[PDB]
């Protein structure tokens, strides 16, 4: 033991992951009203999975576009982004603990 | 003979129109405002 895998956890490639979400939610709200525009999606537990050793998804409209074709529904993408803030922010207290009690138990501080 | 025929325009038919398309487009119209008043109010999602 005693590394710096084995002692801060998933909470490092948690906030890449939420970082790398909020790029593609930031996408979709930039990309709403551009016609023929797929809303994407990202799923967290591939993505995790992935970040840990080493594919588009698209949403689904809840109703049909008004002829432009864009299946962005701008009420979900602010709930998405409000919600993936805070799950970052959360992220980063959980992986800046890490450090803070490492260097605690290292300096007995 | 000796006789021309003018429009078959029913006068009345047409300005009962005009009145039931002016507060059908008036309607719309409020729907329009209630549209952007919803976008904005959906706005301090984001605004932590």
């Amino acid at each position: 033991a005693i590394s710096f895998d084995n002692a801060l956890g998933i909470h490092q490639h948690t906030v890449g992951v939420r970082e790398r979400n909020a790029e593609v939610i930031s996408t979709n709200i930039a990309q709403a009203n551009t016609p023929g525009y797929k809303a994407r999606g990202l799923d967290f537990a591939k993505e995790l999975q992935a970040a840990t050793s080493g594919d588009k998804l698209y949403r689904l409209p809840t109703q049909p576009d008004t002829g432009d074709g864009n299946t962005v529904d701008l009420d979900l993408e602010r709930n998405l982004f409000m919600q993936n803030q805070i799950r970052h922010q959360a992220s980063l207290d959980f992986l800046g603990s890490k450090f803070k009690n490492l260097t605690k138990a290292i300096k007995g501080e | 003979t000796g006789a021309i025929e003018g429009s078959n325009v029913n006068a009345v038919g047409e300005m009962t129109a005009l009145i039931d398309l002016q507060r059908q487009f008036e309607m719309q119209v409020k729907m329009m405002s209630t549209a952007e008043e919803m976008d904005k109010s959906s706005d301090s999602l984001l605004r932590m």
